[PDB]
């Protein structure tokens, strides 16, 4: 029973990880624009 | 943060109950008591065997500390090496127990 | 550098000077020695977690285990001293002056 | 080899069970047909991002899309 | 001790030193020192008397303190370099702490104060291990970190070791304390040439290990731990007086013996680097070592102290002790100076 | 709102410990062919209240302590640890959902011997100190098989997360692949809480006999909180219930019934056996439970590999 | 103030060491080292070292200081100015360190130390579906073969060593 | 040293994908199936340039292609998708295994009305190849020239001239 159920749990883990993989480019683009937004705000306030 | 709040609540409730248990019956005025043990005044004789079982605990606890990342280590892709080193650590804990046996270390607290 | 490293190094030096200035007990010396080890554990841990150096995350556990085995050995030596004199006083360990 | 074994099973069944279970744990993964699938499942688990390859022009085994035929498959895991 | 357990524990001492010698990661250096200390503690408590427990306690405390300072030097190296390669250190504070820790492990002055105690408290075989084999691992670490060692610190430790090991042995009658102060002086000579030519450091270490192994093997073969029992050797075994004579004249560095070989080579490398005062004062200070060596040779070989009557019983029994490599070590510690250019094999 | 959740954890702990004393006296009554308390309340339901009010106005025993500070700290530490063992317990949702809740509980239960040790040294009785050293040596001995059995079970879980242990047991109870681990685990939890047949603090002095009726009652209620907690943890660990995420009270009723039956099984074991001699439970640990525990730890390492049943990390 | 919290724990950490380094008695010193281990564990936990902090509890505190207090309670039979003076000396030196590095945001005892809160040195990303520290400790069985061999051999030899030296024969 | 070169706040303006993580996770397999090409162009550019400032426009393409993904869900299959991500959204771990019938209805509705096939187990974790027009960076680490190595050994090994030359030894 643990054999069948842990193999199902590994398949469900792979399904969750591929949902994560399919979402990582959007999150990476948003993260890049996020950190460049914050660095530009820090640069402008350092300038003033 | 919620953990620190919960620890502070548990510690505060414990300290409050200990303060109540040490100071609620102090309010009574019962009586002063003069009150003038199996050993009378003999100094505590040292047991080598209690120290040996505590040190055996400490060494097997270090071997347990080595064994603790196994539910994570089973996820590796070098599984033959992982299984070999896991069986080798549990086998060395077993060899430690066997040597503790055969030199009469587990005796009179067996 | 970072501010927490100041306190962990100062803790190592405080446990050093406690370990380098005995009062009477050998157990207090072993406690200062294990305080030195604990501060080494904390300092190694804060560096390795800060640097995201993944393979050295097993390093402080190793630094624990050996040194705790070391502590076990020290306790055993203390007990043998305590089984000769009744106390673990460091002034009893002076026979090797002559 | 048989009288000693019945002797130690009569005297010390805890230790006979201990050495027997330990011997099975040692020898049985080398005799199991499913030890290969443990390795294959641990390498099929995508913790990292599948960083794509620059198409030089000559890579017939690398797909252009996840739903393409070429590439590593997991039919064996869904079926077993 | 169980002889199997003795074999496994001595292999673990050797395993710790070899792990120090072959590893490229500082954690495995620290692990080799921990394994070495942990395994050598039962060798010191082989006879189970309070002097062995006192000596093992003092040895444990000094080596444990040095191990903690070693790990702090390693951790500061990881701070200022982000890596673990057993090479030069990337901070003068980590370099100072590692040089102090290795000076504590070697027992170089002013961290010498455990060496004549512990060697006195333990048997002759464990004292032989402590004064020969326990030098190899810290001298290997000093060999590999010499682009970071402060010159002033290493030469201060060297001259303080040579002077204190010279004056310490002049007041002794116990043979193990004589060999311990001889150890302190010779480790001063080894570390004084480390930043100039470490091949001469290896040469001095090898010739010292040969001569110390010869003297401890003679002391084990004659069962003598004091000067005045060593002086009974001529009436028991007259060849051993000749052997302790030539080996003690070698350890003082008198030509044409081989113990003249290292220190001369050390001077040969310290005058190339325009240091003249320092090896001259070192060589003049080594006359103290030679003085108490001459004291032992006057007690043992060149005169005949009065013996006892029961010595006549021991005349009827030959030595059954395995005097392992004693003719080989005696020949190597005396007649090796015509082969002085063999030292290039240590480059 | 979180403070309300902490109070609704820890005040029902104290109430359940209060009425566990009544349940123990009643069940030990009927197993001994007598009744338990049925005079003080209706069916004896006011016996814990009456006993709490009696103990909290009893005269302080007033010992001469070797240390006042550790004599104060040992009940504080006992109650604090006995209340913090509950916060990662998934029933069905923990108060504190932490990734390493199993190792957290193993650590906070390993810290519980300091209350025994500090109370033994803080008393001036040398025989109380000897009893404290025996109790500490017993507890740290059985912690070894706690840690190794617990590791061998969590090799089927995938993580140290306690809430994952419900997901692990959705198809079958984990007592089916691990009943030898379950039975050595259960006797090891019986020996952790100094519970009969391992209660040598009542076998012929306890470590906490110099405390007054109030502080000894606090030690006693920390001990019964540990008992209920370890039964809940054993229930979560081997008898994991069905969990509908839209109806969490089904899991709460189910683990509550199983944990009650396991606590009554503690009560029913103390109504059945004589005590071990001290060396005999040392023999039980070091020469019986620990070799089987190491052998089954090798088996539960190698078994998910040889069957391709390695649980997921997440 | 809460942005300095790890720093605050570290102050208590140093205070705890001035607890046992002054050496009041080995049992109060044991208690001070226990409190120091708990707050240093909190320092470890607030960088993301969950497993290492629980090793501080389970193995350092619950494993080793148990044996220290156990061995200590079998000695120093149950019932100073130098301790009190050493404690106030260490405390005043530590609060002068705190005062300097807070008034200046920089200090130099041996190394230069910033006086900002130690949150500033962190990383601004995610580690995905794993703790990096958990996977680095899991690598002990896959990448750390020599380290496992020498550690387990040292523990076996340590068992042999304790049984040889505690026998007296 | 030099001045860091940051893009302006106008260069960072884009129409964001303002949906929650259960909306994204419920649509994740069809998003990886449909929006493959600008995503993999962006991530190839992101692992090759090692600089987010050099990867902005491709990132905008990601943020342009996700929205056209969701609009085409909103134009056709808004209600089975809404029920499905609501059922995903209830779970504290957002399990896929709790929500298989709402998933089946959403997959049925998308497969009928848009023809999109949900990827099988293994497909989204494949390493794909990406055809680009931007050049490969010749120095992504911005590294300077390495130092020249030491001169090697060459030639036959002759004996030592007159031996060791150690003070008087002729060999
Ligand atoms: C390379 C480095 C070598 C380092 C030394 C290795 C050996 C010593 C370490 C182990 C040890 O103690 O062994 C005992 C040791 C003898 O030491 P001992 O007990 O003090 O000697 C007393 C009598 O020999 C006791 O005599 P016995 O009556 O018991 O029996 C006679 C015995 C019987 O011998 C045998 O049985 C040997 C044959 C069997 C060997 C095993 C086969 C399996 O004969 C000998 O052992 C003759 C002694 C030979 C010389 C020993 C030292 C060798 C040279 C070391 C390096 C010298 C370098 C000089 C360079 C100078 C310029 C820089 O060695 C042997 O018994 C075997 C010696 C074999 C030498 C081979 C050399 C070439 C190797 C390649
Ligand atoms: C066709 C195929 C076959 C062809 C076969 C051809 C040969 C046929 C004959 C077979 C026999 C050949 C024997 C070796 C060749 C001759 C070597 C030689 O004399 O070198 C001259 C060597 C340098 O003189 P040279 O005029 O420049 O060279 C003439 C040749 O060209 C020398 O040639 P080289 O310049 O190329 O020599 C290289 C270099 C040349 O030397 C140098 O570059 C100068 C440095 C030499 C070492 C200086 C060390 C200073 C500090 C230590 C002082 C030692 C204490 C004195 C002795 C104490 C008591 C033993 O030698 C060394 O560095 C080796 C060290 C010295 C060993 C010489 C051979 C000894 C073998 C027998 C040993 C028996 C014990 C002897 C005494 C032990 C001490 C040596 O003379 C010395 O250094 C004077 C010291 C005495 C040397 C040993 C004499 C060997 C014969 C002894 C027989 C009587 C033994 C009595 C019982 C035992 C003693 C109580
Ligand atoms: C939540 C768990 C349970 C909580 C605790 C139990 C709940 C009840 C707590 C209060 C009970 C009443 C006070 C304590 C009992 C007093 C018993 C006693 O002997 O009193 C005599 C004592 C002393 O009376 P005394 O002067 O006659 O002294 C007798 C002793 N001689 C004569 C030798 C000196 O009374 C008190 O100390 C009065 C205490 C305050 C009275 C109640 C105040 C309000 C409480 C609410
Ligand atoms: C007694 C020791 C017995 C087991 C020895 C190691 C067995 C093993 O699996 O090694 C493979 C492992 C790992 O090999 P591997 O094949 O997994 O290497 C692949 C590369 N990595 C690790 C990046 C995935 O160890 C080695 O190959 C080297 C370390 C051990 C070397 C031998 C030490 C002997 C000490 C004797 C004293
Ligand atoms: C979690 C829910 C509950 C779990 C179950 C527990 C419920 C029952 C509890 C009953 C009350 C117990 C009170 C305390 C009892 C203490 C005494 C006691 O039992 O001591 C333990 C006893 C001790 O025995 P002993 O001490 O009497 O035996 C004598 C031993 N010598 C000779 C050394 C003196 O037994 C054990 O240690 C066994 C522990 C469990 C073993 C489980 C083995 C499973 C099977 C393995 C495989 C076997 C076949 C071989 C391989 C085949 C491979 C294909
Ligand atoms: C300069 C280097 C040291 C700087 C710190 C000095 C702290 C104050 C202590 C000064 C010495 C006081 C003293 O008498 O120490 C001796 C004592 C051990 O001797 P004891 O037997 O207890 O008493 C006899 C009296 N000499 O020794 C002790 O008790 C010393 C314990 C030291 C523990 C260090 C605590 C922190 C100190 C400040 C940071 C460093
Ligand atoms: C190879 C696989 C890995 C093996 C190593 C790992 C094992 C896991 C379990 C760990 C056990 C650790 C402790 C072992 C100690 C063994 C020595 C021992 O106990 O000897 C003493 C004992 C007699 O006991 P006694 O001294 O009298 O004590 C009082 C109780 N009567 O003497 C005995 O009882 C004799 C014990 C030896 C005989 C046991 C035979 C069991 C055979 C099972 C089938 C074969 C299994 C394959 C492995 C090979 C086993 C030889
Ligand atoms: C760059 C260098 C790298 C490294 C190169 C190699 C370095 C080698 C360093 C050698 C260190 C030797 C340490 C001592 C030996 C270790 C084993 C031991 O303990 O032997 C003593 C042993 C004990 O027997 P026991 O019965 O206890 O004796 C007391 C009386 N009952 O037995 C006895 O007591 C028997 C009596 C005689 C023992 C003589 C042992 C001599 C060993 C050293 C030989 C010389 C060094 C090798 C050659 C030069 C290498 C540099
Ligand atoms: C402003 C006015 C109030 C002032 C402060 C007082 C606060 C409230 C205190 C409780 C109520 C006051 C009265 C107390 C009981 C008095 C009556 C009594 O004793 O009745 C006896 C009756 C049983 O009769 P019995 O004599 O036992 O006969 C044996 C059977 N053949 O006994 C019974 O039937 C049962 C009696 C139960 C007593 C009350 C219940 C216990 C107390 C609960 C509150 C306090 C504790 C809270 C929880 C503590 C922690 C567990
Ligand atoms: C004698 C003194 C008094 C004695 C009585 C009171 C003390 C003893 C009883 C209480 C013990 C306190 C234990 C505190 C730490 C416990 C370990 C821990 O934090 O584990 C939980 C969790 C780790 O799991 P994980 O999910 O990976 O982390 C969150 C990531 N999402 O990690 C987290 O959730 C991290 C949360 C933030 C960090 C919390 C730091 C706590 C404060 C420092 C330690 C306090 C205790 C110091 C004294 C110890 C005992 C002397
Ligand atoms: C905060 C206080 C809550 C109430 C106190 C705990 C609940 C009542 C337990 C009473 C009790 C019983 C029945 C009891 O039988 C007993 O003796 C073994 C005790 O220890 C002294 C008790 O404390």
């Amino acid at each position: 029973s643990m054999m069948r159920w842990n193999r199902e749990r590994r398949r469900l883990q792979i399904e969750d990880f591929e949902a994560r993989i399919a979402l990582m480019p959007l999150l990476q683009a948003e993260k890049d624009r996020r950190v460049l937004q914050m660095l530009r705000e820090n640069l402008e306030e350092e300038a003033t | 943060m919620n953990l620190m709040i919960t620890l502070l609540t548990n510690f505060t409730l414990a300290t409050l109950l200990v303060t109540i248990a040490f100071w609620l019956p102090q309010l009574n005025v019962y009586s002063e008591k003069t009150s003038p043990d199996p050993m009378g005044s003999a100094r505590l004789p040292f047991s080598m065997k209690f120290f040996l079982v505590a040190i055996t605990f400490l060494l097997f606890d270090l071997e347990i500390a080595l064994l603790l990342p196994l539910p994570w280590a089973s996820q590796t892709t070098n599984l033959n090496t992982m299984l070999t080193m896991a069986l080798l650590l549990i086998f060395l804990l077993a060899v430690s127990l066997a040597y503790e046996w055969t030199q009469k270390g587990l005796e009179w607290t067996e | 550098m970072s501010l927490v490293y100041m306190n962990i190094m100062m803790a190592f030096t405080v446990s050093l000077t406690g370990l380098l200035m005995y009062r009477s007990h050998l157990m207090s010396s072993l406690l200062c020695l294990e305080g030195m080890m604990l501060s080494l554990f904390i300092l190694a841990t804060l560096m390795i977690l800060n640097s995201h150096f993944t393979l050295a995350s097993m390093m402080p556990i190793i630094l624990l285990v050996f040194a705790a085995c070391e502590a076990a050995l020290g306790l055993s030596l203390l007990v043998m001293v305590s089984n000769t004199y009744g106390t673990d006083y460091v002034q009893n360990l002076n026979l090797l002056q002559c | 080899v048989a009288a000693f074994l019945k002797n130690v099973w009569a005297k010390e069944p805890v230790l006979v069970a201990s050495f027997a279970i330990a011997g099975l744990a040692v020898i049985l993964p080398t005799l199991s047909p499913y030890t290969k699938y443990s390795l294959m499942i641990n390498r099929a688990t995508p913790y990292n991002y599948p960083v794509p390859l620059r198409d030089d022009g000559n890579m017939p085994d690398v797909p252009s899309h996840p739903q393409d035929p070429q590439g590593p498959s997991l039919e064996w895991l869904k079926r077993l | 001790m169980n002889p199997i357990i003795l074999i496994i524990i001595l292999m673990t001492v050797m395993l710790g030193t070899i792990i120090v010698m072959i590893s490229t990661h500082w954690l495995l250096i620290w692990i080799g020192f921990e394994m070495n200390m942990l395994a050598i503690i039962p060798i010191m408590m082989k006879k189970h008397n309070p002097r062995a427990t006192e000596a093992s306690t003092k040895y444990f405390l000094t080596q444990s303190t040095a191990s903690m300072l070693l790990m702090m030097a390693i951790i500061i190296n990881l701070m200022f370099s982000g890596q673990w390669t057993v090479m030069k250190l990337f901070n003068p504070m980590a370099s100072m702490l590692m040089t102090m820790a290795l000076a504590m492990k070697l027992g170089m002055a002013p961290f010498h104060f455990w060496v004549p105690e512990v060697t006195q408290g333990i048997p002759l075989s464990s004292g032989l291990i402590l004064l020969t084999w326990q030098k190899l691992a810290p001298m290997s670490v000093l060999y590999q970190i010499l682009p970071s060692i402060n010159l002033d610190l290493i030469l201060t430790l060297s001259i303080l070791s040579i002077t204190i090991g010279g004056w310490g042995g002049l007041n002794q009658t116990q043979l193990r304390k004589i060999m311990a102060y001889s150890s302190i002086a010779h480790m001063g000579w080894m570390t004084a040439v480390l930043l100039y030519n470490p091949t001469m450091t290896l040469l001095n270490l090898i010739i010292y290990i040969i001569m110390t192994s010869t003297m401890f093997t003679l002391f084990m073969a004659n069962s003598t731990t004091t000067t005045l029992s060593l002086s009974h050797t001529w009436n028991k075994a007259p060849i051993m007086t000749i052997l302790v004579l030539i080996t003690l004249l070698s350890m003082g560095g008198l030509p044409p013996l081989s113990g003249f070989m290292p220190k001369w080579m050390i001077i040969q490398e310290m005058t190339k680097n325009d240091s003249i005062i320092l090896p001259t004062l070192m060589a003049i200070t080594a006359l103290l070592n030679l003085y108490f060596y001459m004291r032992l040779t006057y007690s043992t070989a060149l005169t005949m102290f009065p013996s006892t009557n029961n010595m006549k019983m021991k005349w009827q029994f030959p030595t059954t002790k395995r005097m392992t490599l004693l003719p080989t070590m005696t020949v190597l510690s005396t007649m090796l100076l015509p082969l002085t250019p063999i030292l290039s094999i240590l480059e | 709102m979180f403070m309300i959740n902490v109070l609704t954890l820890i005040i029902p702990i104290l109430l359940a410990v209060a009425f566990l004393t009544l349940v123990e006296r009643k069940v030990l009554g009927y197993m001994q062919f007598r009744k338990g308390p049925n005079v003080v309340g209706p069916y004896g339901l006011l016996q814990p209240i009456a006993d709490a009010i009696k103990l909290f106005i009893k005269e302080p025993l007033r010992p001469a302590t070797s240390s006042i500070s550790m004599f104060i700290l040992a009940p504080i530490l006992a109650l604090t640890l006995a209340l913090t063992m509950w916060i990662p317990l998934p029933m069905p949702y923990p108060l504190i959902n932490m990734n390493l809740g199993v190792l957290f509980m193993l650590a906070m239960s390993s810290l519980a011997v300091y209350s025994i040790l500090w109370s033994g040294w803080a008393s001036n009785s040398k025989y109380a100190l000897i009893g404290a050293l025996r109790a500490v040596a017993q507890t740290i001995s059985y912690e070894v098989t706690l840690a190794i059995i617990l590791l061998s079970v969590l090799l089927m879980n995938g993580s140290f997360t306690l809430s994952t242990l419900i997901i692990t047991q959705e198809q079958v109870w984990l007592i089916f692949p691990a009943w030898p681990l379950a039975m050595m685990w259960f006797i090891s939890t019986l020996a952790e809480t100094n519970r009969a047949p391992f209660d040598l603090t009542e076998g012929e002095s306890g470590f906490n006999v110099e405390y007054a009726a109030g502080p000894f009652a606090l030690f006693f209620m920390a001990e019964y909180a540990n008992i209920i907690m370890m039964n809940i943890f054993t229930t979560t660990l081997f008898l994991g219930a069905f969990h509908n995420p839209y109806m969490p009270e089904l899991y709460t009723i189910n683990f509550t019934i199983k944990s009650l039956l396991l606590s009554i099984t503690f009560l029913w074991i103390r109504a059945s056996y004589p005590r071990f001699r001290y060396d005999q439970l040392m023999h039980l640990l070091w020469k019986n439970f620990l070799p089987l525990t190491l052998a089954l730890c090798m088996w539960h390492v190698s078994l998910p590999i040889l069957l391709s049943s390695i649980p997921p990390q997440t | 103030m809460m942005t300095y919290i790890v720093f605050i724990l570290s102050i208590i950490f140093v205070m705890g060491f001035v607890g046992f380094s002054s050496k009041p008695s080995p049992i109060y010193g044991g208690l001070g080292l226990i409190v120091s281990g708990g707050v240093g564990c909190g320092i470890v936990l607030n960088f993301g070292g969950s497993f290492l902090g629980l090793m501080v509890f389970l193995i350092y505190l619950g494993g080793m200081m148990v044996v220290f207090g156990y061995t200590t309670a079998m000695a120093t039979e149950q019932y100073n100015k130098v301790v009190l003076g050493t404690f106030i000396t260490g405390l005043l030196m530590e609060f002068l360190m705190v005062y300097y590095v807070l008034k200046d945001k920089e200090v130099e005892i041996v190394f230069k130390f910033n006086g900002m809160g130690d949150w500033v040195i962190y990383d601004t990303g995610d580690s995905g579906f794993f703790s990096e520290e958990a996977m680095g400790i899991a690598a002990l069985y896959s990448y750390g073969t020599w380290l496992v061999i020498v550690t387990g051999w040292s523990l076996l030899i340590g068992v042999v060593v304790i049984m040889e030296i505690t026998r007296g024969n | 040293p030099g001045i860091v070169e940051l893009p302006s706040l106008e260069d960072l303006k884009v129409q964001e994908v303002k949906v929650s993580s259960s909306v994204l996770k419920a649509a994740a397999h069809h998003y990886g199936a449909q929006c493959d090409k600008p995503n993999k162009e962006f991530m190839l550019c992101r692992w090759e340039e090692k600089d987010p400032r050099r990867c902005l426009e491709e990132g905008k393409l990601v943020n342009q292609c996700a929205l056209e993904f969701f609009r085409q869900i909103k134009r056709h299959c808004a209600e089975p998708f809404t029920e499905y991500w609501t059922c995903i959204d209830y779970s504290g771990l957002q399990l896929f295994r709790r929500c298989r019938k709402e998933q089946a209805q959403f997959d049925k509705c998308v497969l009928d009305k848009l023809g999109w096939v949900r990827p099988d187990l293994g497909e989204l974790s494949k390493v794909t190849k990406v055809k680009t027009d931007r050049p490969l960076p010749e120095n992504p680490y911005h590294s300077r020239a390495r130092p020249e190595p030491n001169p090697e050994v060459e030639g036959d090994l002759k004996p030592a001239r007159h031996g060791s030359r150690l003070f008087f030894w002729t060999m």
